[PDB]
This record gives structure tokens, sequence and C-alpha cells, in this order.
């Protein structure tokens, strides 16, 4: 099924081609009319015959349900079309491209320096983690070997944002399972991280603080106080989350054995990160292909 | 000071209404509903008779009546499921191929 | 019209009206109280700006709910759609009508009592069923099917969990039930009845963790998606009134009702009912939501045999001590 | 009143059948074992059958207001237990070809047998109602046991809907009778009466509607060929023997004990029903090419003959022993006929062998089954040297003693019509047509023993006469 | 007496005022405030995109067997409700009767559980594959 | 007492007549709920308090199962309404109408001749019903347990998928 996946079905042209214009201001401004609204809403409507799905069996009908783009459990602009036999999922079609920002096309549209804030918004809970591979690849293009203090600063900001992202992930998993309390405390922990991150970079979510050849500024005086405060604050909070929610047997009954796959399924789908290592394959980039001085940390 | 004849007449009216619903409806679900009306009307008649005589036997017979009604509705719903699964319709005139 | 019988009749009528108004007010003010108590349990404040301490937040919400567009969809079965919030508001209010809040303060001293509560719960499921079906929404129909599944889970053992208390009192009447707890509250002998009734009574109100008809994370609030304005407010005011009624019934059946050593009887009744209202809020804040097939398995395989064995053991104890 | 240990001793077949229901169901829950669960069911039924001896040693007395145990209850309990044991024996080789679960069959047979025993001991309107439903509902399951077929599902739906309607009729009639009388006991139905009170008569009429549905009596008879043909053949064996025998026994007890049994209007209505039942059941079986439908119309006619014996219950004194002898003979002949049908339909392969072209020429491959089936056709025809003639002779003697000349002439005419279609089947067995397991052999032994008993007690009926005359209730 | 008829009147007024208050709040919600007009206002909410079909469909529930069993078990529960209010009067003989009744109930429940009649979870949701 | 009896009986008659001549199955189930509530009110007016309580208690659960089955099979919009409305004709109901009417006439004529002192409506308690149920009616209780067991087994065997 070779259909469009980032653009709507009634899209003309192929935007990553060099002769396709990048900017929206090259084209007419967006004019939503009644005819256009009906046309793109028809184009967004799921057609089960185009995906090889029937409307039901002889005994019962399948319910085709839009799980998104506006659903509390869809993590953004994201639709899964569920073919439902009762509550069983016969099949699903994940419909993506609702969050397409043209970021690669923008990469061809900004200078090497002015593209860094766009790298921040690729994975918007990642921050400096998203900045790191871009600045390292540009530094390979530039022939730059950054000093040791740059490596440690970048590692520290990356690990702070990894803790930020993991806090949001764990608390939202607990919220999706049904327990809504730990998200309040976990976002307080995120605010402690943001105290340090705001002090260092001047911004919360998208610091845009890594540079080709280093970072934008030196560390401000008193950063170690904020880091020490967060490192004292975090572990008791994490132990409280574990005991209160992650060791609850109802959460375990909601999560253990659910949506399980092995090493073969992880490898054949390109699954990386915690899913791949949950299959038992010990593959982390910071150990297998060390970067940014991660080999100097235990 | 409710007359016994008035309660019996009310039960008889509900009984003949349920019987009419059982006869005139082709859908098996409405036939089961009419059967429920019939057994509930008979149980009401037993309650009226027990209340006239001042005896617990009317409500005891009522309890046995609704136990039968519950088990009969259970079996009828299972059979209606089989009819829907094997015919895709609940028309009771369709299941008539034994005759003569 | 100067006679002791008539003025006693109007005194009983006035007491019943006062009970009704206080219960409805407690449902609305406990929507506000749920907000404040969830703030307390989550290291925050909740609404504390509109009025002194947020005391006018309920008034602002009521004004907003009244002047919101209360619509009936064109794709919905209009009569059933309008009827479902009425059932949700009235069923467990009528169930409250048998709760003795004080000596001499009860709306209905029925001979059936807890049977009337079971009657009202069995009627109360139809509000969510009708709301899910009539709204012609896919998420709402899924919520209605989940609500029916939940009813299958708890209604098989709710009355049986109350039957040990009924056996000890020898009567269905609730005043006799609180009089049988003159020496020991029923939470001590009927402890297994207490925990099974707690589970089933949380499931009666479709409260978390048994909020599967209205599961926000799965069904995007489920059966009441198409409701707005005062019909939506009717659903939640009925839910909070149901919390009040279930807490008061738990106090009446397992915690002596109004009986206590020092305080006036209504003070004891209100303190225990407030404690169990807070426990409703706390279990909403504390524990996660199980899958509804797991809830059905728990109700049929654990709770129902527990209630049957509890009734057998209670009867053996009663006949041994007689 | 309470339950004495002596009352528990009189309750022995009911207790044993209930205990074996629980045991068989728990064994099913432990592990599905067709052989073991069939064996446990037949062991429980045999244990009840041999506990009848201790019930007889106990004596005849009342167990609660609901039950009364006497020799009559012993005889009808033995009849329904024999019918259930034969049904299980026929069911095993049939169920060996069943792909779905087979163990629930014996559970339903046991619960229906429990209902039959309760109807044997029933002394109350509550007992009669409960026994009727305890027989009927497991038969809703059993008739539609092979629900993957058209005919079994059709027969299940018809039997379920119509039996629910008949139960509603019977319950409303019971309620009207209770409103008139104030007592649900059998002896008090007409004690306070002048016996033709309109509400008592209407209540007994609605009970007659329900009970005549259960006995396939005209005009509540139209279900019978459909449900007999649609049901599995061992289920047809049980439905023809045990249900009819138990319900007619409780009808006999009710009409013997209630003072409204002597009313003339009820007797005339029953006479009309018996006349129409005999004539209509014989006439409708004339042109039947299906053996199951033919046996259904046959059952209508034979229940008409039994009804003739019941009409003369208040007049003479031979009516109850006539019903006992007739029911023993009819049980054995129906067991043989429906068992030959079951053994020809075993193992289950979808549609059973019920066409007469299937049984045409049966002697050239199954000679013993052909001999058994022709003995049963002779017995159901009421031909001398068969037990069916002894039953017909008892019915005729009872009718002549009470001067029921219309019913006597009806019996003669219906017997001639029956002669036609029964002899057609019996001689079609011997024309020219164009297993290997011990349970199938047990079914063959059962139908052969039934045939030998029919022949021997047709030639020498006196032991059956003495047994039935011993089985006397409390006057 | 007089307290009984006072409580009857109190129950009647309680029900009347409760239903009237619900109706009054419904009427006040209906008449107050403005109304919204939109092209797609009277379209059912399905996360912002048109439906495939509608909510009027043969949606097959999986717990229907449990629904039949629930009806049966509720009738058994009422038998126990009748027993529990008169335990002292029925004595130990009534206890033996209810013990037999409850044992038959529990044996039926065990039979239903063991034959898989109470299981309707799909195989991928049975959570067999765990670490 | 008579006020409640007559009004509840009238409501039950009207709601049952609405049930048997209705096209929408969910609406028919709602009218069945109303009729059974009215019959329970009739039970309460006669002093049969236990029977009225059990009437509301076990039919609220039972009609919930009927709603489950109606949602599973019948509800499709206007398709099942059009099919059911076409199944009902003036001839199809006028046929059994006189049959039910003359059955009611004969039953009512038999009723009107009975001796009637009136139902005083003295309450017969649930305790007395429990004493009778586990006293003279012990075998009724145990064989009713066996009857419900048979219903369970039949429902399991028939109402399955594979
Ligand atoms: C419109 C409604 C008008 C008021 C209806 C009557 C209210 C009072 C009532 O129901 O009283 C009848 C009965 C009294 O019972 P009790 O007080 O225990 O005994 C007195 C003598 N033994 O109490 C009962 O019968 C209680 C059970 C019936 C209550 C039904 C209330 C409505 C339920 C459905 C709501 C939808
Ligand atoms: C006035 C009324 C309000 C009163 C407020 C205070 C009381 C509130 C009561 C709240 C009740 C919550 C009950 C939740 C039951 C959930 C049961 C369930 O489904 O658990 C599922 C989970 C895993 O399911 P499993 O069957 O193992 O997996 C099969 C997978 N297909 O299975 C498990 O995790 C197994 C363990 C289940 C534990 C069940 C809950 C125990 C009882 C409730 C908590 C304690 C409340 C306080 C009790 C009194 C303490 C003194
Ligand atoms: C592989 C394992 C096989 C297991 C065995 C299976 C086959 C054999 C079954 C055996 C069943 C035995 C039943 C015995 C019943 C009679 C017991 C008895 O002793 O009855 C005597 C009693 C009168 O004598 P008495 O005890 O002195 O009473 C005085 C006051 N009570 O008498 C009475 O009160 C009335 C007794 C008669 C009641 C009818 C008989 C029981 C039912 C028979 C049904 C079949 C009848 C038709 C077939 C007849 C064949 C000849
Ligand atoms: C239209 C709206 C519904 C109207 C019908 C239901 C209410 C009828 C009016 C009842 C008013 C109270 C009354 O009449 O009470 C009398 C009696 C109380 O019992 P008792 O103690 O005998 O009273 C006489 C004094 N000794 O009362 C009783 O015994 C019966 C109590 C009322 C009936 C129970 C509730 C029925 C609900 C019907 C719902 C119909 C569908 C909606
Ligand atoms: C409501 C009390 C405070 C908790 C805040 C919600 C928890 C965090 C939101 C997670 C989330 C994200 C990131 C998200 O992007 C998203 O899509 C818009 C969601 O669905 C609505 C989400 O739920
Ligand atoms: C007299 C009418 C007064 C109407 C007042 C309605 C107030 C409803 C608030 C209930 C509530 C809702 C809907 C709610 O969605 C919510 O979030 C889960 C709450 O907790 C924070 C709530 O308390
Ligand atoms: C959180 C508690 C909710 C209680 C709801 C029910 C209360 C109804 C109104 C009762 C008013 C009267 C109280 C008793 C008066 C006599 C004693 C006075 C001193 C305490
Ligand atoms: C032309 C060949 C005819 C063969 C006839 C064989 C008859 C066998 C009869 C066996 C006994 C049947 C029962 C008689 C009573
Ligand atoms: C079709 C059946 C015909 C049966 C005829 C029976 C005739 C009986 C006549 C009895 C007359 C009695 C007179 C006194
Ligand atoms: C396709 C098959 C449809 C079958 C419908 C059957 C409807 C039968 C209606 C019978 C109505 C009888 C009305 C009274 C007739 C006179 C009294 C009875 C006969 C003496």
């Amino acid at each position: 099924n070779l259909r469009r996946i980032m653009m709507p079905q009634t899209w003309k042209g192929h935007p990553l081609r060099k002769d396709y214009p990048a900017r929206a201001t090259e084209f007419s401004p967006f004019e939503l009319t009644k005819a256009k609204q009906d046309l793109e809403m028809e184009a967004l409507t799921f057609k089960p015959e185009e995906w090889g799905m029937k409307r039901g069996t002889e005994n019962e009908d399948f319910m085709f349900l839009n799980l998104g783009p506006n659903h509390p459990s869809a993590h953004g602009a994201f639709r899964i079309v569920l073919q439902l036999d009762g509550e069983e999922i016969v099949d699903c079609v994940p419909d993506i491209g609702y969050h397409h920002r043209g970021a690669e096309k923008m990469g061809e549209r900004q200078s090497w320096h002015s593209y860094i804030p766009y790298t921040d918004r690729i994975e918007y809970l990642g921050g400096c983690v998203n900045e790191m591979p871009y600045v390292l690849a540009v530094e390979k293009l530039a022939g730059i070997t950054v000093p040791d203090r740059v490596n440690v600063i970048r590692v520290m900001l990356s690990e702070l944002f990894r803790i930020n992202s993991h806090l949001l992930y764990i608390s939202t998993f607990i919220q999706d399972v049904g327990a809504m309390t730990p998200v309040f405390f976990a976002f307080t922990d995120r605010q402690k991280i943001y105290d340090l991150v705001e002090a260092i970079t001047g911004f919360r979510m998208h610091p845009a603080w890594f540079r080709i050849g280093g970072v934008a500024h030196d560390l401000p005086r008193g950063w170690d106080r904020l880091l020490r405060e967060f490192l004292d604050w975090m572990p008791k909070r994490l132990a409280s989350y574990e005991k209160a929610a992650l060791q609850n047997t109802i959460l375990k009954g909601r999560s253990q054995g659910v949506a399980a796959y092995g090493a073969k399924e992880a490898l054949e789908w390109g699954t990386t990160g915690a899913g791949l290592r949950a299959t038992g394959i010990d593959f982390d980039v910071r150990k297998a292909r060390p970067y940014s001085g991660y080999e100097n940390f235990d | 000071m409710i007359p016994l004849q008035h309660g019996l007449i009310l039960a008889a009216i509900l009984f003949v209404l349920g019987l009419t619903g059982l006869v005139i409806r082709r859908n098996l679900l409405f036939m089961l509903i009419g059967l429920e009306i019939m057994i509930n009307a008979s149980a009401l008649a037993f309650v009226v008779a027990g209340s006239y005589w001042g005896q617990t036997d009317g409500q005891v017979m009522y309890i046995l009546a609704i136990s039968l009604a519950a088990a009969e509705a259970s079996i009828g719903l299972a059979l209606l499921l089989q009819l829907h699964r094997r015919r895709q319709n609940l028309n009771i005139d369709s299941v008539s191929e034994m005759r003569g | 019209w100067i006679s002791p019988e008539l003025i006693e009749i109007l005194l009983t009528i006035l007491k019943a009206v006062v009970i009704l108004l206080v219960v409805v007010t407690c449902g609305a003010f406990m929507s506000f109280g749920e907000r404040r108590l969830l703030g307390l349990f989550q290291n925050r404040y909740g609404p504390n700006r509109v009025g002194w301490g947020g005391s006018l937040q309920l008034v602002a919400d009521m004004i907003k709910m009244f002047f919101k567009e209360d619509w009936i969809p064109k794709f919905s079965d209009r009569v059933i759609f309008t009827l479902a919030p009425m059932i949700a508001f009235t069923s467990l209010l009528l169930a409250f009508a048998i709760v003795p809040v004080s000596p001499g303060w009860v709306v209905a001293d029925l001979n059936i009592g807890i049977l009337f509560f079971l009657m009202m719960a069995g009627l109360a499921v139809y509000a969510v069923l009708f709301a899910g079906w009539s709204s012609n929404n896919k998420y709402s129909l899924l919520g209605a099917m989940r609500a029916s599944a939940q009813t299958l889970s708890y209604e098989v053992f709710l009355g049986l969990s109350l039957m040990g208390v009924v056996a000890q009192a020898g009567s269905f009447n609730m005043t006799d039930i609180v009089n049988s707890q003159a020496h020991v509250w029923n939470v001590i002998p009927q402890f297994f009845g207490f925990i099974t009734f707690a589970i089933a009574g949380v499931a009666v109100c479709h409260r978390h963790p048994f909020d599967q008809p209205e599961a926000e994370q799965e069904l995007a609030d489920g059966y009441h998606i198409e409701y707005s304005g005062m019909k939506f407010g009717l659903f939640f005011v009925g839910e909070y009134i149901g919390i009040v009624t279930i807490s008061a019934l738990m106090v009446t059946l397992f915690f002596g009702g109004w009986q206590g050593p020092l305080l006036p009887p209504f003070i004891w009744f209100a303190l225990k009912t407030a404690f169990f209202m807070m426990m409703f809020i706390l279990i909403r804040a504390s524990l996660p939501r199980p899958r509804y097939d797991q809830v059905m398995s728990f109700g049929w395989k654990i709770c129902l045999p527990l209630t049957l064995i509890n009734l057998l053991v209670t009867a053996a104890v009663i006949l041994w001590q007689a | 009143m309470t339950i004495t240990p002596q009352n528990l001793i009189a309750l022995l077949p009911l207790l044993i059948v209930g205990l074996t229901v629980v045991v068989v169901m728990l064994s099913i829950a432990w592990r599905r074992n067709h052989f073991l669960n069939a064996t446990l069911s037949v062991i429980g039924l045999n244990a009840a059958l041999v506990s009848l001896w201790f019930v007889g040693q106990a004596g005849a007395m009342d167990v609660t207001p609901l039950m009364r145990v006497d020799g009559f209850a012993m005889l009808y309990t033995g009849l329904v237990l024999l019918a259930s044991l034969a049904t299980c024996t026929f069911a095993y080789p049939w169920l060996e070809g069943y792909n779905d679960n087979k163990d629930e069959f014996y559970l339903l047979v046991l619960i229906a047998a429990l209902g039959g025993i309760l109807l044997a001991n029933a002394n109350h309107l509550a007992s009669l109602f409960l026994g009727i439903e305890l027989i009927s509902l497991p038969l809703f399951g059993l008739v539609g046991y092979a629900f993957r077929q058209k005919r079994s599902l059709e027969a299940s739906i018809k039997y379920t809907i119509l039996s629910a309607a008949a139960s509603s009729f019977l319950l409303f009639g019971m309620a009207l009778v209770y409103a008139q009388s104030g007592d649900l006991s059998f002896v008090a139905l007409g004690k306070n009466l002048m016996l033709n009170e309109p509400l008592l008569l209407a209540g007994f009429g609605l009970m007659i509607v329900g009970l005549g549905f259960k006995l396939s009596l005209v005009p509540f008879h139209l279900w019978t060929p459909d449900v007999y043909q649609g049901a599995p053949a061992p289920v047809s064996t049980f439905l023809a023997t045990a249900s009819k025998i138990a319900i007619f026994g409780v009808v006999m007890r009710l009409f013997l004990y209630a003072p409204v049994g002597d009313s003339e209007a009820i007797r005339v209505v029953l006479a009309i029903i018996a006349f129409a039942s005999i004539i209509f059941g014989n006439l409708m079986a004339l042109s039947q090419t299906n053996i199951k439908r033919l046996l259904g119309y046959s059952s209508i006619s034979h229940l008409g003959y039994l009804l003739v014996a019941l009409i003369a219950l208040q007049t003479g004194e031979m009516s109850m022993e006539a019903v006992g002898v007739y029911l023993a003979g009819y049980l054995f002949s129906s067991l043989g006929a429906f068992g030959v049908v079951s053994l020809m339909s075993s193992p289950y392969r979808g549609p059973d062998a019920d066409s007469l072209f299937s049984y045409r020429g049966l002697f050239w491959h199954r000679p013993i089954l052909a001999a058994v089936m022709t003995v049963m056709m002779l017995s159901l025809a009421g031909i001398p040297m068969t037990l069916g003639f002894i039953g017909k002779f008892y019915v005729l003697a009872v009718g002549v003693q009470a001067h029921l000349w219309w019913l006597v002439g009806a019996v003669v005419v219906g017997s001639a019509i029956g002669l036609y279609y029964y002899l057609r089947v019996a001689v079609s067995l011997y024309l020219h047509a164009p297993p290997s397991n011990w349970q199938y052999s047990a079914g063959g032994i059962v139908v052969l023993i039934s045939a030998l008993l029919v022949l021997v007690l047709g030639v020498w009926p006196q032991p059956l006469i003495s047994i039935v005359r011993l089985a006397m209730p409390l006057m | 007496s007089t307290e009984v008829i006072a409580h009857h009147w109190a129950f009647a007024i309680f029900l009347i005022v409760a239903i009237g208050l619900c109706c009054l709040m419904l009427v006040g919600g209906w008449f107050l405030g403005g109304r919204a007009r939109a092209r797609s206002k009277n379209v059912p909410f399905e996360s912002g995109i048109d439906s495939v079909g509608s909510a009027r469909l043969r949606l097959s529930a999986k717990f229907y067997l449990v629904a039949m069993f629930f009806v049966i078990f509720d009738v058994e529960a009422l038998y126990l409700f009748a027993w529990s209010t008169s335990i002292r009067e029925s004595g130990w003989v009534g206890f033996v009767e209810a013990a037999i009744f409850i044992f038959v109930l529990l044996a039926g429940l065990v039979y239903l559980v063991r034959i898989g009649a109470l299981d309707w979870t799909p195989a991928r949701s049975r959570r067999e594959r765990m670490n | 007492m008579e006020f409640a009896f007559y009004i509840c009986g009238l409501i039950a008659i009207l709601a049952t007549l609405r049930v048997i001549t209705h096209t929408n199955p969910v609406h028919a189930l709602l009218y069945l709920i109303i009729s059974l509530l009215a019959i329970s009110g009739v039970f309460f007016s006669l002093g049969a308090y236990f029977a009225g309580a059990l009437e509301i208690i076990v039919y609220a659960g039972a009609i919930m199962v009927l709603f489950v089955f109606v949602v599973m099979m019948l509800n499709l919009g206007g398709s099942e309404i059009e099919q059911e409305r076409q199944w009902l004709k003036p001839q199809v109901w006028i046929g059994p109408a006189i049959l039910s009417a003359i059955m009611l006439v004969v039953i009512v004529y038999a009723i009107l001749g009975v001796n009637d002192q009136g139902i005083d409506g003295t309450p017969i308690s649930a305790k007395a019903v429990g004493i009778t149920l586990f006293g003279p009616y012990v075998l009724a209780v145990e064989l009713a347990s066996m009857l419900l067991l048979a219903g369970l087994v039949v429902a399991f065997h028939v109402g399955r998928e594979e």
C-alpha cells in the first residue's frame, strides 16, 4: 500500500524535492472555505476497503473507531483507526503525518547555526538530547574536536533532559493506567530540573543552547548548588513513585504481559531504546558507540 | 379494602396482553418479552390470592414463578443467540421447515 | 388545623425536606470538596480564589452550568437522552430516603430498607445504559457496554454482602440494624461483608477505580460525551449524591450509624459519613484502574464466594449463640 | 412440620439423583471425561433404583406438605428411572460422534429425572409446578443439544416457547384455584364447597391447558411431531417416555385426591379431549413417512387411551391399576422403538435416520433390530401376545365398567387406524432395500430386553398385574 | 397509627420534591444562556474526523454468557435474602437447608469457572508472556 | 392503599399494552421496566412487601441483560424499526384480538362469581416468607436450586460461539 503518509491524500507534488518551495509564504495563505473543509474532511475519512478490512462478519458488525487525533491517550496529533469486534482489536491502522512540520526541508532552508532551534523541536521532551547528534554531525563536517569541559557540559544537560523526559513518561504511563496522582509530583520534580536548566540555558523546554564547537555560554556561578539540590530531592521522590504506583498489583495487572514482543520482533521493526533492551539485547549507543565523552562515566 | 376480584381481573388482563404479544410478534425477542409478561401476570395472580387469604404461600409461589422466569429467559436468550448466529434474523416464521 | 397529629405530620414532612435539601447541597459542595481534597492529597491547593477559600467556586460553577448551552443532539433519541440524567439524579437520592441520620430523623422507616437500596441501585444502572445508547456516539455505546459489564461484576454479590448484617439484626429495617450495633459495630463481625460492600458500593456509583463507563483515558469520558450544560451537571451531581448515600449506608450498616459515646448522634453520623466521603476521594486519588474483564473475574470468583461463606459462617455463629 | 430421618429415608431417590447431579457436575469441572461422567450418571440412577427397596421398607407417609411417598410414587419413580437409564445408554453411542462437549447431556438427563421423581411424589400445587419445570427446562437443553443442526434448533425453540406458554397457563390456573380454595394441597381443592364453582373450574381448565400441552393432548398437541423429529433420538426416547409418564402420574394423583375430580363438567371436558386425542393422533399418523413424527402422533393417541382410563377414576376402582399396567407396557414399547431409532442414528453424523426408506429392508443388515422394532409396532398397535394389548384391554375394561361408550368406540376406531400405520412400518422392515463397541451392544441389549419383556408380559401378564396392584397410594 | 402516616407523607413529599427539583434544574438549564450555530455542530464527536458508519450497529458484547449467569445468580441471591432475615426462627434445620442450597450454588459457580464459561478475554490480552 | 393499587394497575396495563404494540426494542424495554415497577407498586399496595421488592430487584437486572442483547443484535437505526413495522398489519393483530378478548371475558366471568371479602392489605413480612420458605417449603428451595442449575447448564451449552 504505497500511499502518502505525511501529507494528505489530496496533496500535489513531493515536498522534499529541490524544486518544491519550502516556505508557506510561497503559496497562497491558508483559506478554509466550506468546500475545502468538506473536501479535506472527506479525504481524512477512513476507507476500510483501501486497507483490506471488511465491515464485519455475518454475525456482527465491526466498529471503526477514531482513536485520535483528539483523544486523551493519543500523545499528540495522532489517529489510530481501530477495527473493533466488541472491545477486541481485529486490526488497527495508525494514521500519522498530522504533526508534520517539514523539519528536514527546513534543514535545507536554514544555515548550519540557525537550524539548531529546529533540532530542539524534533523530540520536544528531549531538548539538548535532540541538539547533541546535530551538533556532533556538524562538528564532524567542520573538523572540530570539542574540549573535555564541553563534553561534560553536554553530557550533564543531556542527562538532565533524559531525567525530565523519563519523569514525564513514567508519570503519564501511571496516569494512563488509571492512577492520576504521581503526575503532579513528577512535574514538581521536572520543575526542579527546570530550575537548573533555566539557570544554565535561559529556557525551559527548547534551550537551543548547544553550539557548533561548544555551548552558548559558560556555566553560571552557582549551578552546582542547583544540581546538588535536585540530586538530593530526586531519589526519595522516585522511591515514593515506585512504592505507591509501580508496585501496585492493579498497575502490574494492567501492564505485565501486555503488548509483549521478543528480540526478533524488536529487530525486525527497528525498535530501539527501552523496548529493545527489554527484549534482552544489550544495545545502548552510549556504550556501543560512545560519543561526547560518555566513556569517562561509569 | 381492595376486592380480590379486582386483583384477579388485573392479573388476567396482564396475562391476556402478554399472550397477545406472544402470538402477534414475529421477532423472537418480543415473544420472550410476552412470555415474561405472562409469567409475571400469573405470579401477580398468586400474590393477590396469597394476600386475600393472609398466607405466605402466595409470595412463595411468586418466588418459584420468578425463578422459572429467570431460567426460562436465560434459555430463551441462548436460543435467540443461536437463531441470530445461524440465520442472521430473528423472524420466528423462518424456523418452520418441519411440517406435516 | 390545630391538632397534635397534623403538626407531627408536618414536622416529619419538614424533616424529610431538610434531609433532601442537605443531601443535594452535600452533593454539590462535595464536587467542590473533591476538588479541594484532591488538591490536599496532591500537595497543592485546588480552587481557593473564588470567594474566601474557594467557597464561591460552587456558585460560579453552578452559574456557568446553568448559562451553558444545554443542548439535545439531532442524532439522539431525545426523550431517553433527557431521561437518563433524571435517573442518575434521582435513584440514589431515593436510596438515601431510608438512611436514619439521627434518632427520629429518617424519611422512610421501611420494613424492606436495604431491599429498597438494592432496588434503587438496580434502577440506577439504567441511567448510564440509556445515556450511552441514546446519544448515538461510539464512545458512549462502548461506555454503556462497559457499565453493563460492571453491573454484572458487582450486583451478583452486593446484597449478599449486606446479608450478614441483615442476619445479625434479624431484620431488613435499618433502625433495627443500627440498634443491633449498640455494643459492637458491624465492621468487627461482618468485616468480609464490609470489604465486599465497599467494593460493590464503589462500583454502584461508577466511581474510580470502577469508572469504566466514563474512562477518560480510554473512552474520552464515555457515556456522557454528548451531554452538556445542566444534564452533564445532573450526571455529576447524581454521582456525588450517590457517594453521599453509599457512605451513609456504610456508616449505618457497618459503623453503628449515629451511635457514639460523647457527641450528639448526628455529629457521630456526620463525622463517619464525612470520613467515608473522604475515603471515596482518597481511593480516587490513590489506586489505579483495573481492566473490566479483571473486575468481572474478581467479582464472580472472589467476592461472591466470600459473601456466601460469610453468610454461612454468620448464621452458624448466630445459631450457636442462640 | 419438619423432615424426620424416616422422611429422609423416603426421600432417597431424590437425594441420590441430586447428589449425583452435583457429583457429575463437579467431575465435569475437574475434567471432561465422557466415559466417566456417563458411568457416574448411570451409577447414580441405578443407586436410586435400588434405593427404592429401602423406600418401600420405610412405608407410605407425608414428607412436608409438598410430598407424599406411597407405592404409587415408588412405581412412577421406578418408571422414570428406567427411562432415564435407557436414555443414558442410548445417548453414549450417539454422543460418541458429537464433536462438542458431551458431558452436559447426562447432567440435563439427571435433572430431568429429578423432576420426574418429584412429580411421582408430588402432593402439592407447588410440587406439581416445580416438577413440571424441572422436567421441562433440561429438555429445552436436551432437545437442542445438537443446535448446530436446523431441526434440533427448531425443535428446541418450539418446545421452549410453547412450554413457557404452557407453564404460564398452568401457573395462572393454579393461582385461580388457590384464590378459590385457600390451600395448595391436593386434598383441599374443593373442600370448602356445589362443587362447580366457576373460579375453581376456570383454574382447573387453565391447568388442563398446561398439562395437556405436556401430555400432547388435543388441541395442545401440535408441537409433538415437530419436537419428536427435531430432537436427538435418545432425547426423543426420554421425551416420549419419562416426561409423559411422570406428568400423567401427577395428573392421576391430582384427580384422585382433589374433590373437584368428581365434577361432571371436568369429566366431560376430559372426555372430549380424550376422544379427539385418540381419533386425531391415529388419523394424523396414517400418511407419515418419518418414523419420529409417526411415533409422536402415536404418543398423542396413547395418551388419549390413558386419559380414557383417567376419566373413570372416580367411578370404578380398576382405573389406577389400568394406568399402571398401561404405562409399564407403553414405556417398554416406546423404549424399544425409540431405541432402535437411536441405535440406527448412532454415532451422530448430523441428520438422524428417521425416514421410513432408511428402515425399509432393515432385516437384511440388522435382523435383531428389525425383530425388536416389529415387536414394538405390534405392541403399540395393541395386538395380543404383546403388553400393549394388555394395556388396551385394561383401558377397554375400565371404559366398559364406567359406561363410557363413546370412548370405547373411539378406542376401537383408533385401534383400527393404528393397525394400518403400525403394520405398514412393521412390514416395511422386511422388504428389500436398494457399532463394534460394548456401549452400542448395551443399547442393543436394552432394546432386546424391552422386546422380550413386551412379548413375555403380553403372554403372561400376571406378575405385572400383581406389581401394579401392590403399588397402591394412600386413599 | 400517626408516625407511620407521617412517614408515608414524608416519603411522598421527599420523592415529589426530588423529582420536581430535577425537572426545575433541567428547565433552568434549557432556557438560560445562548445557543451555538455551526455547520458540523450536530455531528457526533469522534475525535475530530468523520465516522465510518455510526453507533447504530450490531456490536457484539463478549460477556453475554455472564449476563445470563447473572440473572440466574440474582434469583439464587433472593432465596438467600429470604433466609437471612429469619435465621433464628428457622434454626439449625434451616441452616442445613441453606448450606445445601449454597453448596449447590457454589458447585455451579465452580463448574462455570472451570469450563471457561466465565472467560471472555482475547488470547493476546490474557497476559501469559511475562518476564 | 386502594389509590396506589388502582393507579399502579392502570399504569401496568397501559405500559404492557404499549410493550406488545411497540416497534423500537429499547423503548419496549423501557415500557416493560415501567410496567414491572407498576406491578411492584401493586404488590406493595396489597401488603406483599417482599414480592414487590424482589420484583424491582430481579427485573432491573433481567431487563439489563435484555438491553445487552438488544444492543448486540437488534439496534441498527431505522432498519429494524421499518422491518418490525412492516411485520405489524391491521389483520395480523385483529386476528388474535378477539381471541384474547373472549379469553379475558370468560376468565373475568369466572372471577366475578367468586366469594370476595376484600383484601385488607395487612403486610405479610419477608421474615414470615422466609420462615415458610425454609419450613414447609424446604424441598421447593432445593429443587429450585436444581432448576436454576439446569438453566445454567442449558445456557452454557447453547449460548456459546465455537
Ligand atoms: C463507603 C464506600 C466507600 C469506601 C471507601 C474505602 C474502601 C474503598 C474500596 C475500593 C475497592 C477497590 C477494589 C479494586 C478491585 C480490583 C480487582 C481486580 O480486578 O484486580 C485485578 C488485578 C489483576 O487481575 P488478575 O485477575 O490477576 O489478572 C487477569 C488478567 N486477565 O488483581 C490484583 O491486583 C489482585 C489483588 C486485588 C485486590 C482487590 C482490592 C482489595 C480491597 C480494596 C482495597 C482496600 C480498601 C480498604 C479495606 C479496609 C481496610 C481496613
Ligand atoms: C447393573 C446394576 C443393576 C441394578 C439393578 C437394576 C434393575 C433392578 C431394579 C430393582 C428395583 C427394586 C425396587 C423394589 C421395590 C419394592 C420394594 C419392597 O420391598 O416393596 C414392598 C412393599 C410392600 O411390602 P412391605 O415392605 O412389607 O410394606 C408394608 C408396608 N410398607 O411394596 C410397596 O409398597 C410397593 C412396591 C411396588 C412399587 C413398584 C416397583 C418399583 C418400580 C418398578 C418399575 C418397573 C415396573 C415394571 C416392570 C416389571 C417387570 C416384571
Ligand atoms: C490533569 C491534571 C494534570 C495532569 C496533566 C496531564 C498529563 C500529561 C499530558 C500527557 C499528554 C501529552 C504529552 C500529549 O501530547 C497528548 O496529546 C495532546 C496527550 O493527550 C491529550 C497527553 O495526555
Ligand atoms: C446545582 C448544580 C451544581 C453543578 C456543579 C457541577 C460541578 C461538577 C464538577 C465535577 C467534576 C468534574 C466534572 C470533572 O471532570 C473533574 O475532573 C475529573 C472533577 O474533579 C477535579 C470534578 O469535580
Ligand atoms: C457529611 C454528612 C452528610 C449528612 C447528610 C444527611 C443530613 C440530613 C440533615 C440532618 C439535620 C438534622 C440533624 C439532627 C438534628 C438533631 C441533633 C442536633 C445536634 C447535632
Ligand atoms: C405464516 C404463519 C402465520 C401464522 C399466524 C397464526 C395466527 C392465528 C390467529 C387465530 C385467530 C382466531 C380468531 C378467533 C376464531 C374463532 C374462535 C376459534 C375457533 C372456533
